[PDB]
């Protein structure tokens, strides 16, 4: 398929994988009782096992020669073979959060600058300014690039100390 | 105020001793000598390790460097509130005397002092090492 | 022998004078500031280099400064 | 040089010898090998192919050489 | 009460209440999603 | 003044050191040299001929452990010959001086290698 | 003549959360709050420092004594959960039917991120960690038979915990003891002589004797643990004890009317181990407790409180004076009663020695039924309390040069011994110096010879058993003579104390608890590096304590403190000169000297000790190559590390595949330390300044300004993770190790 890969439902090596993960939980199964307390946790582990092999099998993915699940990054064969799911949709749901928490703790430091003692207010944190401005962060990229376009995000090379060059 | 003259013969405090004290130094390059006038017999700390009794009236002690003095110095006048002062003393005989140099402590201003080392201008106001450069010498921009 | 060297931001708070543990500076009469004295570094042959009188500088930046330099016995703080 | 350029694959180049008077005659006949005199160091250095490839094929050849640099030095 | 709940607000304590709770939610979405990869 | 003790100032010690070859002065310094390198050289066989690399030969572990020793001495003679060129450029004893110490190296150098002859002389 | 007498103060303090919400408001320094990243490390590194908040001794001293009871609540906690999870976490019902074949187990694990693998298959239809502290062992001695008196305890624990807590309130903010109550040394030694130690062990001793000893009895022979009579039924029928135990048909007469002897059944000096469980006799071990109970009891009437009879300790130090030593023992008592670091530096010193000590006897003697033939509980304990030892030991120099530059004065100390000392302090140091370059050479170089004429092909110039010989005849004639004591220096005992001196080694469940211990050429070359490196040990800590307050240096340096980072770059360069970096530097060769000793221990027990018995004979786990492999460098490297180094790597997908996690994680974490030991703060300033350039591009810019960590800090940092991550290494090694194969 890509890159000489090939589904893994469609792998050889990737079902021989199973059968051993399996094989090595049936062995300790057969050293308890039916309905024991160790059985029982065994056989919770091998319902997964199944589950997980049989869900990679139903997302498509690739394996290679290991029969290993290999992911595809570049964001035009991705989406030219409906590999989104891996690596490009993940991009952008991590970058909201990244920037959800980034951007509210930006504006928790901003809205204390203005109080008396800046200092106590970090180690001793405003509880319901933090909650307040943990919800109105979901909004973020919305504010963020607003703040770009009218100039106020970065400060003025003027207002920035540096070192004697 | 005149420069004071070391008395050789001055009495020592009453110390058992130490492998702290002088070396083969003393006996080649130089030494150093602190004196002072002690009010009544009191424990101080030796610098160079353990306790020592100070007699009642003029005391000497000699020492392998001057750092040595200066910190015995400091022990006795902020806590027994004395007034010692120490010189640098040769093999052949010499006596330097110091500290107080003019008989002020430096800490103290002094009318008659002339400024040494003193440069009227700011660090940020010195010039750049490539313009002291093949001076025939390692040369700071500092020092021209 | 090291090189101290003071600069005429100096304030004559005296606190290098004190701090230096060889009596290598002293403090001198002077118009350029309130205090009316500044610092002097008359015995510089005696400086070990600890540069305790620029831990103890307030103003900014130092108004003494050590540049160590040639090194010897009474700069190597040798005792033999 | 002279029997290693005959059969490369299967021969091992000689560095230099060895003539420690703290070995042991188990050292010693351990580090005897590739039909030597007597111990030796196995070069990793490549300098056997890279000669080989340049036209030397005789230690004459390698003499020349030796005696050509000492000069050039 | 003002003072214990000032002492809740410090950082040390903010922290191990948030972390707890961030680290409890990621356990149980992989207590009911198992082995996630993919988004799928 | 220094910490006095028993071992640094007592009468019977410092009579066995006076009596030493090195500080016995009014002995001229090559004839100390001798003194003290026969003592030294004769000692310095033992260690060689039983523990060296050949002692377990039967007769070679003889000549071999005194052969160096005999090395041993010529390499300290000459730390003792560099020492006084270095140290003696420019008092009350003879000794340390560049002319005394000179004649001292030589002497070490005569008096150990007659002590390390010596010691095997005793052994065949 | 001060009455001894209770003294306190009521009230001294205000219970409210009001400084809770302060932070720093114990030192003056950092109460007026942060503006430089830099107070909150000086928060938590001050923050029991509290001879520094407060000069006054009554106030220090009843924060230490508060501080006490807080540590003691915290043991109780740790203690109950070990108890709790042994009632509802465990296997130890089915460990006390199989001890041999079952695996002590009292962690589980939840089933999430697939981690359920770490619950192992351990025997007894359970599935959990396998541990190895050792606690089934000590259950069993003292006669726990059921999960409801491990829970029990748990929930005395909790009780204790919570008691424990209240006291330390009690007597900080209620009823304060004043200065002169905690001044009453002699009446606490005798307290603390008779009554903890004293009654301690003659409880201890009851319990074995009622407790103990009939359940143990009763186990070893094969009852099954249901059936046993339960505690308190041996304690109310006298008639069931008389038939495990004769004498008790006799009562408490023969105790009173002196035939002690009429007791011999229970109270035995056998010495040995008991074959059947590989321990020691519990018989033997209630006549310990009762014999030690008694020398106690009666050290703890010795000294002067109330009425006369007694020693006054002050009066002791000040007759013990000799013509060597100038006044002699002059002023230490008001040291000691004045110093709570030189209490500290003390008994720091000894508490570590003894943990130490513990180690090598618990080995020797094993104390608990199957603790010998569990080879991971063996090779854990020994390891535990080494590692204990040596940190408290190092603790002490870090506190006696506490007490140097801090509580020292030396108008009190004038020609006593202390001040003796400081006088002669570089030759002590001199001659220290040269002892541990003669050691260092003299045991390290010869196996450097070792190994260049092994490499050489001259093996018969190797120092070696078949070579040149280093035999430990000291040693090995001590051997021998502990283990003829039995036939004439002590008559009474059956058998020696320990089967390491000689005879015939113990089996239990076919494996080997106890067999004697040769000592060869390889055991006098290791022993020598025991001697040189915890001899260079004590040489950078006592230097550091004879140098705390000044040197030919810094002359001046107990103005400058206990820790600081250095007196600058001249008279050469000054960095680490203070105390402080003098423990820092011993921490680096305490840990270097400890891994040897437990590296020592492993190889030496697999090799010759441990190991299966059959019908040939004792084979062992690595098959005796100590003695061959063991005097050279490249021998520990090959048979030791990487040999034994085969298991912790091979744990991926089993049970044990967690050690192999924490030997990388901790390998990882010992080489980040290093950047911060190789490394100074003025790179990282510099660092900090472009990246907060970039923040306050942002306006994102902290309030609290970021530093760089201090320069001690940087060493202090750097120790710690150099410590964890080593330490760590050899502890994933040496369990992955033990378990898979002991
Ligand atoms: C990190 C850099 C990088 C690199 C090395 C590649 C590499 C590749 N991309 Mg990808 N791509 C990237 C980033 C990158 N991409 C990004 C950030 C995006 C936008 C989110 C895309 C969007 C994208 C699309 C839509 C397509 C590719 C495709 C390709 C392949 C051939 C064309 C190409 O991009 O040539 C080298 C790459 C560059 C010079 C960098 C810019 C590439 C642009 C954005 C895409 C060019 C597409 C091209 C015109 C398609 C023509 C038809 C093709 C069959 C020949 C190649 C494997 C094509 C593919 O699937 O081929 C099988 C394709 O259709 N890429
Ligand atoms: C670079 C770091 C990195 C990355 C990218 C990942 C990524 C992943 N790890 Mg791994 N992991 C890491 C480091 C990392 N790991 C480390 C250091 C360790 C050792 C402690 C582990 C130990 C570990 C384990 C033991 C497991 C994973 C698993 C996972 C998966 C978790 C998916 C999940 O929870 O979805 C949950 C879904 C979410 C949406 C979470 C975010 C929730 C917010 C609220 C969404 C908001 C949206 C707007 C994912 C593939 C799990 C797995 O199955 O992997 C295949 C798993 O079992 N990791
Ligand atoms: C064995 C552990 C231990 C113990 C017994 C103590 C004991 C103490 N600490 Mg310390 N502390 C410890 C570990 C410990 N600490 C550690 C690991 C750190 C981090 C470096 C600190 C950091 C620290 C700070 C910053 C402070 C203390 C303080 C105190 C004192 C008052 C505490 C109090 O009122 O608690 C009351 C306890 C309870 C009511 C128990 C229930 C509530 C808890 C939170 C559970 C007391 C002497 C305070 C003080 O005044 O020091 C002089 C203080 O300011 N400690
Ligand atoms: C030294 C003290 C100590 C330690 C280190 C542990 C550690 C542990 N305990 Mg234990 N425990 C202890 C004391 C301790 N316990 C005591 C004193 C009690 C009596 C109240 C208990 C009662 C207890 C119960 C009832 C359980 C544990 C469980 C656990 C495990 C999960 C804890 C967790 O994540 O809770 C969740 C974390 C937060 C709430 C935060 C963990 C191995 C659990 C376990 O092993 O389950 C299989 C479990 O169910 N512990
Ligand atoms: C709820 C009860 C209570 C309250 C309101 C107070 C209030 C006060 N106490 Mg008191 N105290 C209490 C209980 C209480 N105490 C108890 C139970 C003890 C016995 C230990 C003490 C012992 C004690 C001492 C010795 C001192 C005080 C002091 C103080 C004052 C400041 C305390 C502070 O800042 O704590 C904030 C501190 C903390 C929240 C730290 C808690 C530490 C505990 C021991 C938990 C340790 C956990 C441990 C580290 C766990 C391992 C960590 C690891 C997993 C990372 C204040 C008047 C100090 C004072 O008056 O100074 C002038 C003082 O010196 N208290
Ligand atoms: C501290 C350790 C300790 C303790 C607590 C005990 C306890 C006991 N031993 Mg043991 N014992 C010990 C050490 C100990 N022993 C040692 C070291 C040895 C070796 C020499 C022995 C050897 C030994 C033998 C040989 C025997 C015992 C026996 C006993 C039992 C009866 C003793 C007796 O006759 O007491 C007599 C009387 C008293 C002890 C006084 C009791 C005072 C009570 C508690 C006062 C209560 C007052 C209160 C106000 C009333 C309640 C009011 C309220 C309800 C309202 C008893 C359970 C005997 C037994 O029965 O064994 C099974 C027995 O035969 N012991
Ligand atoms: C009975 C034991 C004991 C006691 C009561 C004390 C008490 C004291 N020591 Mg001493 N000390 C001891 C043992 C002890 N020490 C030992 C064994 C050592 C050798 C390591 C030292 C070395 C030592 C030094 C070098 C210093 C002290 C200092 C002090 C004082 C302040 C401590 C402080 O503020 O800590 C505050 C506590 C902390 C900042 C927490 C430390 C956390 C460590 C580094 C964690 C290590 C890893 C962890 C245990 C496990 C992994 C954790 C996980 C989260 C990854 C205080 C009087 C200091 C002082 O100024 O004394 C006058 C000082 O400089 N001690
Ligand atoms: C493997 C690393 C290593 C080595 C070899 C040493 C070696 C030494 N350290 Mg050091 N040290 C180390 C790591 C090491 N350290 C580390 C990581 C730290 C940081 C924590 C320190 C911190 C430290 C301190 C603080 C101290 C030492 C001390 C010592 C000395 C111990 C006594 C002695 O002289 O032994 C004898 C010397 C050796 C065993 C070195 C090897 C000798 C070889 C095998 C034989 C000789 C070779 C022979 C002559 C042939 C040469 C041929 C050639 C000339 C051609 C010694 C020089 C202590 C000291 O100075 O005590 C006096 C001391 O105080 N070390
Ligand atoms: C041994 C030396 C005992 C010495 C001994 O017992 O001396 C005894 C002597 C005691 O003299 P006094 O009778 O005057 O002492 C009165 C006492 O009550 C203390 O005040 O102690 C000293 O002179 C102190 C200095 C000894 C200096 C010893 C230097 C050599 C140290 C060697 C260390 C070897 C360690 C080996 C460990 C196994
Ligand atoms: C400090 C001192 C602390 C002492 C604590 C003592 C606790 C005792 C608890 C057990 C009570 O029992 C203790 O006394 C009983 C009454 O004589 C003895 O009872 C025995 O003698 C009785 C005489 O009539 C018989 O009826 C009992 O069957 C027999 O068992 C127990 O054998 C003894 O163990
Ligand atoms: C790396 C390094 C640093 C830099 C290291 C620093 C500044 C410490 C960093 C500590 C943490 C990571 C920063 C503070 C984190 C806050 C508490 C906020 C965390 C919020 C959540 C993510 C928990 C030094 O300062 C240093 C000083 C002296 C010698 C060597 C070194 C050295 O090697």
């Amino acid at each position: 398929d890509i890159a000489g890969l090939t589904p893994c439902s469609e792998s050889k090596a990737y079902a021989k994988l199973e059968k051993k993960e399996l094989k090595t939980l049936e062995k300790r199964l057969k050293q308890y009782e039916a309905d024991s307390a160790p059985a029982v946790a065994l056989k919770a582990t091998m319902e997964r096992t199944k589950a997980r092999f049989a869900n990679y099998a139903k997302a498509g993915l690739l394996c290679g020669n290991d029969g290993l699940p290999h992911l595809i990054a570049d964001p035009g064969l991705a989406l030219k073979y409906g590999h989104a799911g891996e690596v490009f949709i993940p991009t952008f749901g991590f970058l909201y959060v990244a920037g959800y928490i980034g951007y509210v703790g930006r504006q928790y430091l901003i809205a204390v600058k203005g109080e008396a003692k800046p200092t106590d207010k970090e180690i001793i944190i405003d509880v319901p300014l933090a909650t307040k401005l943990a919800w109105q962060g979901a909004g973020w990229p919305l504010a963020a690039v607003q703040e770009l376009q009218r100039g106020t995000l970065l400060e003025k090379e003027e207002n920035i100390t540096v070192s004697p060059r | 105020w005149t420069v004071p003259t070391l008395n050789p013969d001055t009495p020592s405090p009453i110390f058992g001793g130490s492998t702290g004290g002088l070396l083969r130094k003393a006996q080649t390059e130089e030494f150093y000598v602190i004196t002072w006038e002690a009010k009544k017999e009191q424990i101080f700390e030796m610098p160079t390790g353990g306790a020592a009794i100070m007699r009642q009236g003029p005391n000497l002690l000699k020492f392998g460097k001057k750092e040595q003095c200066l910190a015995l110095t400091t022990q006795l006048r902020n806590k027994f509130k004395l007034t010692p002062c120490f010189y640098r003393v040769f093999p052949d005989g010499k006596v330097q005397y110091l500290h107080p140099a003019d008989g002020v402590y430096p800490e103290k201003v002094n009318a008659g002092r002339v400024g040494a080392n003193q440069n009227m201008r700011r660090i940020g106001q010195n010039v750049n090492p490539i313009k002291v450069k093949f001076s025939g010498r390692m040369m700071s921009p500092a020092e021209i | 022998a090291h090189i101290v060297k003071i600069y005429d931001t100096c304030i004559g708070c005296t606190q290098c004078v004190r701090a230096c543990p060889l009596d290598v500076l002293e403090m001198v009469p002077w118009d350029g500031c309130k205090a009316s004295q500044m610092a002097s570094a008359p015995r510089t042959e005696d400086c070990v280099g600890c540069k305790r009188c620029e831990t103890a500088c307030p103003t900014d930046f130092l108004s003494v400064r050590v540049y160590l330099g040639s090194e010897s016995t009474r700069s190597m703080g040798l005792s033999y | 040089f002279e029997q290693w350029v005959t059969d490369p694959v299967h021969i091992r180049p000689i560095a230099h010898a060895i003539w420690d008077p703290h070995f042991g005659q188990p050292a010693v006949e351990a580090f005897t090998r590739g039909g030597a005199s007597g111990p030796v160091n196995i070069s990793t250095s490549g300098v056997y192919q890279w000669w080989y490839t340049i036209g030397m094929r005789t230690n004459q050849d390698l003499y020349v050489g030796s005696v050509f640099l000492a000069l050039v030095s | 009460m003002k003072d214990f709940t000032t002492y809740l607000s410090t950082a040390p304590v903010i922290a191990t209440i948030w972390f707890t709770f961030t680290a409890g939610l990621l356990i149980e979405i992989n207590r009911y999603f198992p082995d996630p990869l993919v988004f799928s | 003044g220094m910490l006095e003790t028993p071992v640094t100032s007592a009468p019977i010690v410092a009579t066995y050191l006076s009596n030493l070859p090195a500080y016995r002065t009014g002995v001229a310094p090559v004839l100390r040299g001798v003194e003290i390198g026969l003592a030294h050289g004769f000692l310095l066989a033992g260690p060689f001929i039983k523990l060296g690399p050949l002692r377990n030969v039967p007769e070679t572990a003889e000549i071999a452990g005194s052969l160096s020793a005999a090395g041993l001495v010529l390499i300290l003679a000459l730390c003792l010959s560099i020492y006084g060129s270095a140290q003696f450029q420019s008092a009350r004893d003879p000794l340390f001086s560049a002319d005394g110490w000179s004649e001292f190296a030589a002497g070490f150098l005569v008096g150990g290698e007659a002590g390390v002859a010596w010691a095997y002389v005793c052994t065949q | 003549a001060k009455k001894v007498k209770i003294a306190v103060d009521r009230n001294p303090v205000e219970t409210s959360f009001e400084k809770w919400a302060k932070p720093g408001h114990f030192s003056r320094t950092l109460s007026k709050g942060p503006n430089t990243t830099t107070w909150i490390w000086n928060l938590h590194a001050d923050a029991h420092d509290f001879d520094s908040h407060t000069s006054d001794l009554e106030e220090i001293s009843r924060k230490v004594f508060s501080a006490h009871f807080g540590q003691l609540g915290i043991i109780f906690i740790w203690l109950s959960g070990m108890y709790f999870h042994g009632a509802r976490f465990s296997n130890y019902e089915a460990w006390l039917s199989d001890p041999t074949h079952i695996k002590p187990s009292a962690q589980v694990v939840w089933p999430i991120v697939g981690q359920e693998i770490l619950n192992g298959d351990v025997g007894g239809g359970f599935q959990g960690i396998q541990i190895t502290s050792g606690f089934f062992q000590l259950w069993r001695a003292s006669g726990i038979t059921s999960e409801l008196q491990l829970y029990t305890t748990a929930i005395g624990g909790l009780v204790m915990a919570a008691a424990m807590f209240f006291a330390g309130w009690f007597h900080y903010h209620k009823a304060a003891p004043k200065l002169e109550w905690f001044q009453n040394v002699e009446s606490m030694l005798n307290h603390h002589l008779g009554g903890l130690l004293g009654l301690g062990s003659l409880a201890w001793a009851g319990h074995q004797i009622h407790v103990s000893l009939p359940v143990n009895k009763l186990l070893d022979a094969g009852v099954d643990p249901k059936e046993i009579p339960l505690p308190h039924d041996l304690l109310l029928n006298r008639a069931i004890m008389a038939d495990l135990y004769p004498s008790f048909a006799k009562g408490i007469a023969p105790f009173f009317t002196l035939n002690w002897s009429e007791y011999s059944d229970f109270l035995t000096f056998k010495g040995g181990l008991n074959p059947v469980t590989g321990g020691l006799w519990l018989s033997d071990t209630a006549h310990h407790h009762v014999a030690i109970a008694v020398l106690f009891l009666v050290a703890g009437h010795m000294y002067r409180t109330n009425w006369g009879i007694g020693h006054s300790m002050k009066e002791i130090l000040e007759a013990h004076r000799g013509p060597f030593t100038g006044e002699g023992h002059v002023g230490l008592y008001e040291i000691l009663t004045t110093s709570w670091h030189a209490q500290l530096a003390i008994n720091l010193a000894l508490f570590g020695s003894l943990s130490i000590i513990v180690a090598h006897h618990m080995y020797a003697m094993p104390p608990y039924p199957y603790l010998a033939t569990d080879y991971g509980t063996q090779l854990s304990l020994f390891t535990h309390h080494t590692w204990i030892g040596g940190f408290c030991i190092v603790g002490a120099g870090a506190h006696a040069a506490i007490f140097m530059v801090r509580d020292y004065d030396p108008t009190n100390n004038y020609n006593n011994l202390l001040d003796r000392v400081i006088r002669h302090r570089d030759a002590i140091i001199s001659h220290l110096n040269w002892v541990c370059i003669f050691l260092g050479f003299h045991s390290f170089g010869l196996y450097i010879h070792n190994d260049t004429m092994s490499a050489l092909g001259r093996p018969q110039d190797m120092f070696s058993d078949t070579a040149i010989q280093l035999q430990p005849v000291f040693a090995q004639w001590i051997q021998n003579t502990h283990f003829l004591a039995p036939q004439l220096t002590a008559p009474n005992a059956l058998a020696a104390t320990s089967l390491t001196w000689g005879g015939d080694l113990v089996a239990v469940g076919g494996k080997v608890a106890m067999m004697p211990i040769s000592l060869g050429t390889s055991d006098f070359m290791v022993h020598h590096i025991h001697a040189f490196t915890i001899h260079v040990t004590v040489l950078i800590l006592l230097k550091g304590v004879l140098f705390a307050r000044s040197s030919r240096l810094i002359p001046d340096k107990a103005n400058l403190g206990f820790r600081f980072p250095c007196d600058g770059p001249g008279r050469g360069g000054t960095c680490q000169v203070s105390a402080w970096d003098h423990v820092f530097l011993g921490l680096f060769w305490m840990y270097n000297s400890l891994s040897i000793v437990i590296f020592h221990f492993s190889w030496k027990m697999q090799s010759d000790v441990w190991g299966t018995v059959t019908a040939s004979g004792v084979s062992h786990i690595t098959g005796g190559n100590f003695a061959q492999s063991a005097n050279t460098i490249n021998g520990w490297l090959r048979d030791f590390l990487w040999a034994q180094s085969s298991q912790v790597i091979q744990s991926y997908g089993s049970a044990l595949s967690a050690y192999g996690l924490i030997f990388l994680g901790a390998h990882f974490v010992w080489a980040f330390s290093l950047m911060f030991l190789f490394s100074g703060r003025g790179y990282w300033q510099e660092l900090i300044e472009s990246i907060v350039w970039a923040h306050n591009k942002l306006k994102v810019a902290p309030a609290i300004q970021p530093r760089a960590l201090s320069i001690t800090q940087g060493r202090a940092v750097g120790v710690a993770h150099y410590l964890l991550g080593g330490i760590a290494t050899t502890w994933s090694f040496f369990l992955a190790r033990i378990i898979s194969v002991g």
